[PDB]
Order: C-alpha cells, then structure tokens, then sequence
C-alpha cells in the first residue's frame, strides 16, 4: 500500500545516503592544503562597448573567440567585434521580452527567446543581404530561460513549464522531452562532448540528463534555494553551481556528491552567473552586490575582485582559448577584461 | 490518481541507486593532475606580455 | 586601414539608426494590469476593445497608452516581476462580489521594486455588493459596525488604504459596476498627475 | 599697504576660488564618469561647466588685484580676459533663467512636455544660450587697447557707447531674468497649492525663495553700481561711494558661481547619494 | 532569383554623351556597394568607378576623373560625357558588401556593349597562353610590385574566372578562401609576392581566362590574364 511505498522510498534514500557517505574517505581541502597558492590576480578593463539602451540579460561568445552577441530588453540583439569594438549586425525583434541568447558553433545561426513561449532561429548568411527568421518553434507552455545549439540542425531548450525538450530546426517538432523537475528550470549547460547535459531547477536540486536515451541518470541536492546558474569543468567530470543562498558549490559526477563549498561571511548576495577558466583554476563568479570575485578553484580562497560595475551583473563567460573575460550588467555596458 | 507519480518516483530512485561510485581521493587527484598539467596555456592566472596581447 | 574604413562606416550608420529608433520609441506610456481571475479585468479590457504577454495600444488625447496583461503566466511572481520595473503606473482591479485580493495588494505595495510606482484602484459590482449585503460581516469577522451599504463599502475602502506603508506612493480610487466606459477619463487624469509628480521629483524640486 | 575692503575681497576670493574649484570639479567628474546624459541633467552640466571655467579664470584676476596694476602681458590678454569672464557670467545667468522656464513649462502644459521633449532640444537650447552669451560679450572685445602712458602698462579700454553697453547689459542681465524667474516660480507654487501636493509646498516654497533671494543678493549691487557710477557725475562723495565698492562688488557676483552648485546641483537626493558613494573611490 | 539587368549601350558619335543604368532586384540594394568595371574588345579588364553605401565615399580612376560621374528606386546610374576612342568596351556592374567575413565582388551583371567611331600596384602574369589537355593539373602564378600581406595578417589577392561568352565569376577571395558554389578543386596560396593557384583534375568547362586582382588601396589594377585554353 501507500505505507509500503513510503517505506521503500525511505529505504532507497537511506541506501543512497549511506553509499554517498561511504565514498567520502577524505575531503578535497585536506589534499589541497599542501599545494602552493596563486597569490593575487589583478585585472583591468581593456574595452567598453556602449551601444544598448536598456538592461542586458545575456552575452555569448563566438566559436572563433572574436565575435560576441548581446541580447537586451530594448528589442535588439547586436553582434560585436571584440578586437575593434565594431557593430556588424543589428537584429530587431518582434517581442521586447527576451531573457536568453545563443550563438551557433558553426557561426551561421542565432537563437533568441523570452516570455512569449517561442524559440526563434535566425539566418546570418542569406544571399539577399538581410537576416531572416528561418523558423519559430512553439509548443512550450512556460517561459523559456535557456537554449543551446548542439549543432547546426538541433537545439535544446529549458522552459518554465518544468520541462526540457530537444528540438529539430529542420521540421520544428519536439523530438524528445525530459521530465522530473517540480519547479521552474532556470539554468542549462551541455558538456564539451555534447552527449550529456545538466540542468538546474528552482527547487534546490540539479539533475544530469542523457540526450540519446532521453532519461535522467543522477540527482544532486544540498542547496537551500533556487539555483540561477551552472557550468562545466573543462575536464567534463565536474560542475559548479551557484545558488541564491550566497554559496557556490562543486559537484563531482563520479563521486556522486559535493566536494567544496565557497562561502564568505562579508557576502550575502546571491550568485547570478558562474564560469570556470581554461585550465580549471579560477572560478570567476558574478554577484548581485555590484561586483565580481575570482575564487581559487582548489583552495577555496579569494584571489581578486573585478569591481567596476554600477549595478548587478547578469552574465559572465571566458573565451575558448582563455584569453579574455566578458561581463554585462543592468547598466547597459559590456566590458572586456583581460 | 497519484499512483503514477509514486511509481515514477520509485522507478527513478531504483535507477539512481544502481550507479557506480568511487572514493573522493581519486577525483581530487584527477582534478589536481589536470590543473597542474595544463598550467602553461592559461593566460588568466599568468600575466601575458603586452607583445602577445591583442587587446592592448 | 585598407578596407576597414567601409566596416567603420557601416558600424557608425547602424549605431546612428539604433539611437534614432531608441529615442523615437520612448514616448509611449506603459501600464500593467493585475487582479484576481475574472474580477473585472475582462469588462475594462472589452470596454476599450482592441499564452504570453498580451499588449494593447490606443491613442487618447494625443497620449499613446500601452497596456500589458500577464494573467496567463501560471508561475511564481518573483521570477518575472522585476522585468516591469520601469512601468509608469500599475492598474489594479477588484470586484465586490466576494483576503484573496487584499493579500496580493499588500504584497505588491510592499515589494522592493515598486516603491515609487503608484497604484490606481478600481472597484466593481457595487449594486451587486448592495444586493449581497441585503441577502457583510462574514467576509470581515472583525468588522465592528452596522451592516449597511455605505459604511461597509467605506470601511473596506479604508482597509484598502491602510495597507500602504511607503509615503512616496499614492493610491487613488474609483467606483464602478462593470457597466460603464468612463474609465478612460480617470486613467488619463491619474496618469497625467503621476507624470507631473515623477518629472518634478526627477528635477529635484518636488 | 592694502585697502581694508581690498583685503576682505582678497581673502573671500581665495576661499571662493578654492571652494568653487573643489565643488565644480567634483560635480563635473561625477556627472561625466558615472551619470548619463538624461533630459534633466544637461542643464546642470552646462551650468557647472560655465561656473568651473569662470572659477578657473578667477585666480588670474586675483593676481591682477595683488599686483595693483603694472600689466605685464601684451595686448592680446588685455583684449581677451574680460570678454571671457563676462561671457561665463552672463551664460550662467541665462542658464538659470532657462532652467526656471523649463520647470514652469513642465507643469503648465504636461502633454507638450511628453511628446516634444528630448536630448537634442535641450542641447539646441544650451547652444543658443551660449552663442547669445558670446554675442553679448564680443563688444567689450571690440574696443580693447593696451595703453601705457607711464612706466608700466595700464590697460584701460559722457560718451554714448558706454551708456548703450551698460544699459543693454543691465536690461538683459537683470530685468528679463528676474521677471522670468519670479513669474515662473509664482506660477509653479500657485499650481502646487491646488491638490495632492501636501508633502510638497514645504520644500518647494523654501527652495524657490532661497534661490531667488540668493540671485538677488548676488546680482543687485553690481548693476546698481554700474548704473550709479556712469549716470551720476564722478568725483563726489557719491562718486567715491560708487567707486570704492566696485572693487568689492564683483566679489559677490563671482561667489555666486560657487554658491550655484550647492543650491541647484546638490539639491537632488539621488545626486547626493551618488556623490557620497563616489567619494570613497 | 537575383538579377542585375542593365541597358543603355549603343553607337555614339565622338564627343557625345550617354547615360547607362544598372537595374537591380531580388536583394537589399539599399546596403550594397556598387562598382563599374569595363573591358576593351581585345585587352583585359580595367577599373572605372565606385560608389559606397549611402553615397558617403566616391573614387575614380586616373583617366576618368571629372569626365564620368557615378550616382544612385533600386537603380544605379553612371553619367558619361565627352566620349573618346578608348571608351569603347562592354561595361559590367558589380556589387560588393564589406564587413568582417564578407565576400566582395560576388555577383556580376551581363554588360552593355558601347562603341564609338608609380604609386599604382602593378600586377604581371608571364603565362599569357598555356596549352593544357583535359585530365591534367595546372598552375598559374601572379606576381606583384608591393607586398599585399598587411599587418592585420590578411592578403588582398583575388582570382577571377571568365568562361567564353559569359561574365566573370569569383573563385578565390583573399588568396585562401573559396567562394560559395565553387567546387573544392580550385585552391590558391602564396606569400608576400609570389602567388600561385592550383587546379586539380581539369575539366572541359574550366576553359577560359583567369585574372588577378588586388584590393590593398584604390585604384585597383587587374593582371594581364592567363588563357588556360584546351
Ligand atoms: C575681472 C575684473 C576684475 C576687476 C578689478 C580690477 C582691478 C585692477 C585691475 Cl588692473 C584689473 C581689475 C577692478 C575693480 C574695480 C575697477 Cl574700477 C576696475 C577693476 S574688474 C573685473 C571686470 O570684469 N570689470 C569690468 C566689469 C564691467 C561692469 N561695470 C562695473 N563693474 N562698474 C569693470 O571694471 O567694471
């Protein structure tokens, strides 16, 4: 009966907890205590692109580490040239409520979405010299929050309907769907192998999906509030998520548990974006407290500050070759550190 | 009514409980090895000379 | 600088176009609609005529009013309410047919992002309220007074006014029975007063 | 060794130049590196720039007073400096009058200020004000000569041109601005006494009377001396009584430049918070 | 689809004047630069005029300055005055759009036959004529006076193909990239001064004449032209 099912669930949870606690022979902090620290890292602003008029909600690097795309709530999605701070394109939108962006790995497509429950696709290499909407996917009920290109013919989306689905930019149909989240999904990230991807809902939990067989594998918990960002370690074996409880955490896939906690007493604001480095040594996190921090990824100690913004930072992301850093805030300014 | 949800939760827990796990020390060693091996091509934790800087 | 001059010219031209469009598109007056399900929003939105964001724009007395409705979003309000920080006002509609509406009004009045946007209050089904009174202390067990139409309506209005905590914002009122189309005039007057106050406070003299 | 009124003038101009330099530089930097060019901040930018430039030019005149004549420079400076000083002063006055007119029009006709108010209009009005100030300050530049007639340069200059210039300066500097300011603020207060302005009408009236009184105190004696000296024949007890205070009359007009940022720019609470935050940088 | 049809050519007496038009349809003509290239009955290609987007910048060649004027719906003009003997040619119309990653000199018109009764970078092609049988691999070389390897790291050499009785088509732009639609058989390379194009598995349709062009700084000078005929 119901009591039997509840007892079985409790026994399964007990087995999972015991297996997770068994593997924690020693902590990462003890092992990393002997290794030398990195000292102090100082970074200075190199450029500043002033084109937008309203708040900025996304910024995605190109595949060649040269071009960038920035999406704002003014109804525009400009395309930048990092090395000379030049505008190359300008794409007006039908809806002014957009809170996502993406940039194709081959450099021929741009995707946007928002509060209208529709994911758009744009064509950059038309023969008539203009940008034309090739497709407009539909079928999601809740607001779309994130979307990434697997390749030139597929796209994965995470919407507010507590579901994630895999599309097809050729026929525009939901090929597969993923279920298991009891709250809004506000963060999605795909592995470098482009075969697995993890997502973060708004009920303090993160799960790992499989694109091929279309089902869940594992569930990680331990936060206290709604997760707002997620990313992958370059090795593809660990991921770090920063919740609204002012604490970033590091999760190991094989160990099936957490490793380190990143907390500072002076900071109480909730993280809005996280991103690793090329060698996996710096975890440059953005904060709602008008500044950015550069945590050492192994010793859990701070190593600098990217101060300079006049409002909350809503995005951050390093390049492909780990040479620059781009952050955009609600003051309508994008700054390229180095 | 809710029996389907309970069955789905039981199936998901059964699937999750069958994974294979390893000691944390191996993963920590892997992280340390990757961090130390690739320390020469990370221009953020090292000051790149202005001659090789395209943003200068 | 062989042919980068052409790219620079293109960038300058599109920047100029962006600035021109941004300035030309900033003269509209935004608004917002909140309330319960079928609590009078339908009557007002049908009176002036014309599942995500639903937008309407009608030009009245040389002022372009844009109206939004977000009733179709069945999710937590704390995840998208910050997008509407810059609205010029907020329109709230309540019906006297029935804590359901006062709780949401108190929540929206005390929100951090809305410490300066005024709320215009509309009441609906006044004669229906009188009929229900004839057929009012159940909805207000703490009501210490006679069960008469005038006193009950006045005390409920005072309860609406009591939830305010921020002096910087003002709450108006208007009575209606979901059968009149005079709301345009009162919306116009309230909006012009709010515009005057906001501009003067921006200049710092207010 | 020094005339006592001249000693008072020297010390008050020293304090004035230090305070005005500090305040004007602070506000200019804050508006330039932190704030944007909104519709209501262009006027403050222009007024602060004019006051800052006048404050920059002031210590040269302080050196003039200290040297007690004996002009050391050529004809070009003897031709240049007074014209630029007068340009800056009259530009400040015109910007003040335009600010008052804008504050009146933002209330009298709200609809017109919703559809036809943008940054370009403000920039155009400021440019027209500046060119009018330049046209007003050119005539002094027209008639500058470096006379010596002695062992040291003695840069100097009833005739009708003097009467014409002094009367037109009196008119355009004192009659029009005062009337426009009083009419605009009277209308603003009268509109504020109508309804829903209970929280206001306490700070508004105080600010209006304070600004108008400061303007009157600063700019009454200058024009009064200008008319009294030329109109009435000099070399009298009244002639001396209008000559002596001339050296100590432009003191208050120049102190108006350092008083303006506190009464106009610093009034805003948001600007106060921004300045306090940026002071720690 | 895309078409630049044009007309306005005919027999003109010496010293006269004539107007030519280059009608354009099928694309966004409002943001595309327009050139004008001419070709004598026997000689190789030349350069005549150019107009940018928005009429901001206009250039002219040495022998045409003052005589002709280029002016810009969806119609382009070129006023011609004081015709002389050398003016007889078949003028073409060429579009071009410039930004990071663009492909200038993409589409060519069809031509309007007209008949009348130093600091310049010089390009040389030694192989005036080359006899090659089908089924073999060929190679063509274009040399220059000044190095075309700018400090940015981009070279500005262009290679064109003009089949018999047709209009030229772009084959290789910036000395290393292949334009859209061209098979991967053609490949071009080089460094600084020596440039060489490599053709693999020559087919019958590849017969024609090949031209070499630079884009370092105006004016633009074509090569002499190599005839890789069968
Ligand atoms: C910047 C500055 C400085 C001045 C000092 C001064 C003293 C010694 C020497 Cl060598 C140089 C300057 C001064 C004090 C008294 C006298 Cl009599 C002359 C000069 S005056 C002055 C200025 O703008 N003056 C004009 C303004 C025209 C308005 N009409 C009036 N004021 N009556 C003026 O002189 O009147």
């Amino acid at each position: 009966e119901l009591d039997q099912l509840r007892q079985e669930a409790e026994q399964l949870k007990n087995q999972i907890r015991d297996a997770r606690k068994a593997c924690a022979d020693a902590t990462l902090s003890q092992i990393t205590n002997n290794i030398d620290p990195v000292g102090r890292i100082q970074m200075r602003t190199r450029r500043t692109l002033r084109g937008h008029l309203a708040k900025i909600y996304a910024m995605h690097w190109g595949t060649d580490s040269r071009l960038l795309v920035s999406a704002s709530q003014d109804g525009k999605l400009i395309i930048w040239d990092s090395y000379t701070t030049n505008k190359v394109h300008a794409i007006p939108l039908r809806s002014s409520w957009v809170m996502t962006c993406a940039y194709a790995p081959s450099g021929n497509y741009v995707a946007c979405g928002g509060l209208d429950n529709i994911c758009s696709i744009y064509n950059l290499k038309t023969r008539e010299g203009n940008v034309r909407v090739s497709r407009e996917l539909a079928g999601h009920t809740g607001y779309l929050s994130c979307c990434r290109f697997l390749d030139d013919n597929q796209i994965v989306t995470s919407s507010g309907d507590t579901t994630c689905a895999l599309w097809d930019i050729e026929t525009g149909q939901q090929t597969t769907t993923f279920t298991g989240h009891t709250g809004d999904v506000m963060s999605l990230s795909l592995a470098p192998d482009t075969r697995l991807f993890v997502s973060g809902a708004c009920d303090a939990s993160a799960k790992l999906w499989d694109v091929r067989e279309g089902m869940c594998r594992q569930t990680f918990t331990g936060h206290e509030s709604d997760i707002n960002a997620i990313c992958f370690f370059p090795n593809g074996n660990a991921f770090a998520t920063g919740s609204d409880d002012a604490t970033c955490r590091l999760f190991d896939l094989r160990a099936d548990q957490e490793l380190m906690t990143y907390s500072h007493d002076n900071i109480i604001c909730g993280i809005t974006s996280v991103s690793f480095s090329k060698s996996g040594r710096l975890l440059l996190a953005g904060y709602d407290d008008f500044n950015c921090n550069v945590w050492d990824a192994l010793k859990a100690d701070r190593a600098g500050v990217l101060a300079g913004h006049d409002n909350r930072v809503s995005c951050l992301g390093v390049t492909d070759d780990g040479m620059a850093v781009a952050t955009g805030s609600w003051d309508s300014f994008l700054k390229i550190w180095n | 009514a809710s029996i389907a949800q309970a069955r789905k939760l039981v199936e998901q827990l059964k699937m999750e409980a069958n994974i294979d796990r390893i000691k944390v020390s191996k993963a920590a060693a892997d992280l340390m090895a990757y961090c130390e091996a690739h320390a020469k091509e990370d221009p953020l934790l090292t000051p790149v000379p202005a001659s090789e800087n395209p943003f200068r | 600088s062989a042919e980068e001059r052409a790219a620079l010219e293109r960038s300058k031209a599109i920047e100029k176009n962006l600035k021109e469009d941004g300035i030309s598109a900033a003269k509209d007056v935004k608004l917002l609609l909140l309330g319960a399900d079928n609590s009078g929003k339908s009557t007002i939105v049908k009176q002036m005529k014309i599942t995500g964001i639903v937008e309407t724009h009608f030009t009245f007395k040389n002022l372009h009013f844009r109206l939004f409705d977000v009733g179709g979003q069945r999710s937590e309000r704390k995840k998208w309410i910050h997008c509407f920080e810059d609205v010029t006002a907020i329109i709230f509609c309540v019906d006297l047919s029935d804590h359901e509406s006062l709780m949401l009004f108190d929540s929206i009045c005390n929100n951090k992002f809305f410490i300066d946007t005024s709320i215009i209050l509309f009441l609906n089904k006044k004669d229906l309220f009188g009929e229900k009174i004839k057929k009012l202390t159940i909805c207000f067990p703490e009501y210490t007074g006679p069960n008469t139409y005038e006193d009950a309506a006045a005390y409920i209005q005072a309860q609406f006014e009591s939830k305010n905590r921020s002096p910087n914002k003002e709450i108006y009122c208007h009575m209606t029975c979901a059968t009149d189309t005079n709301n345009a005039q009162v919306i116009f007057d309230a909006v012009t007063d709010i515009i005057i106050a906001n501009n003067l406070r921006g200049c710092g003299l207010y | 060794l020094f005339q006592p009124q001249d000693i008072a003038s020297m010390v008050i101009l020293g304090l004035t130049c230090l305070l005005g330099l500090l305040g004007n530089g602070l506000v200019l930097w804050v508006a330039g590196v932190k704030m944007k060019t909104t519709v209501n901040t262009v006027w403050f930018l222009h007024l602060t720039l004019a006051d800052f430039l006048c404050c920059l030019s002031l210590p040269f005149s302080l050196a003039h007073l200290i040297l007690q004549g004996h002009w050391p420079y050529g004809l070009f400076l003897c031709k240049l400096i007074p014209s630029i000083i007068i340009l800056n002063m009259f530009a400040s006055v015109f910007l003040l009058t335009a600010i008052s007119l804008d504050r009146c029009l933002i209330v009298h006709k709200p609809i017109w200020c919703q559809n036809h108010r943008n940054v370009r209009t403000a920039f155009a009005i400021c440019g027209c004000v500046w060119v009018v100030a330049f046209v007003m300050c050119v005539p002094v530049f027209v008639y500058r000569d470096l006379f010596i007639m002695d062992n040291r340069s003695i840069c100097r200059y009833v005739p009708t041109p003097l009467m014409a210039i002094t009367i037109t300066r009196l008119v355009v500097g004192f009659l029009v601005p005062f009337f426009i300011m009083v009419i605009c603020y009277s209308l603003i207060v009268f509109r504020m006494r109508k309804t829903n302005f209970t929280k206001s009408r306490n700070k508004t009236f105080r600010v209006a009377v304070a600004v108008v009184t400061v303007f009157f105190i600063c700019w009454t004696p200058y024009h009064l001396v200008g008319v009294l000296l030329l109109i009435t024949d000099p070399e009298s007890s009244l002639g001396e009584a209008v000559m002596s205070w001339d050296h100590m009359s432009i003191a208050l007009a120049s102190a108006n430049s350092c008083f303006n940022p506190f009464l106009y720019a610093l009034l805003g609470k948001d600007f106060r918070k921004k300045a306090r935050q940026s002071i720690k940088g | 689809d895309v078409q630049l049809v044009e007309s306005g050519g005919g027999l003109v007496q010496p010293g006269g004047s004539r107007k030519l038009s280059c009608s354009a349809s099928g694309f966004a003509f409002s943001s595309f630069g327009m050139h004008w290239v001419r070709q004598a009955p026997e000689k190789g290609l030349e350069w005549v005029a150019y107009i940018s987007s928005g009429s901001g910048t206009i250039y002219y060649a040495d022998t045409v300055k003052g005589r002709f004027t280029i002016s810009r719906k969806n119609t382009l003009f070129l006023q011609m005055t004081s015709l002389r003997s050398e003016d007889t040619a078949m003028y073409y119309c060429v579009r071009s759009i410039y930004y990071y990653g663009s492909s200038p000199f993409d589409f060519w018109g069809q031509g309007t036959t007209l008949t009348v009764s130093g600091s310049d970078i010089v390009m040389t092609q030694a192989t005036s004529s080359v006899p090659v049988t089908p089924g073999e691999s060929v190679s063509i070389s274009c040399r220059s006076s000044k190095s075309l390897l700018h400090s940015n790291g981009n070279t500005y050499l262009y290679w064109f193909l003009q089949r018999p009785g047709q209009s030229p088509q772009l084959l290789i732009y910036r000395m290393s990239n292949l334009a859209s639609g061209v098979p991967d058989r053609f490949s071009g390379s080089g460094s600084g001064t020596a440039f060489t194009l490599t053709i693999s598995r020559l087919e019958a349709e590849d017969v024609g004449v090949y031209y070499c062009m630079q884009h370092l700084e105006y004016p633009l000078t074509f090569g002499a032209g190599t005839k890789l005929e069968l």
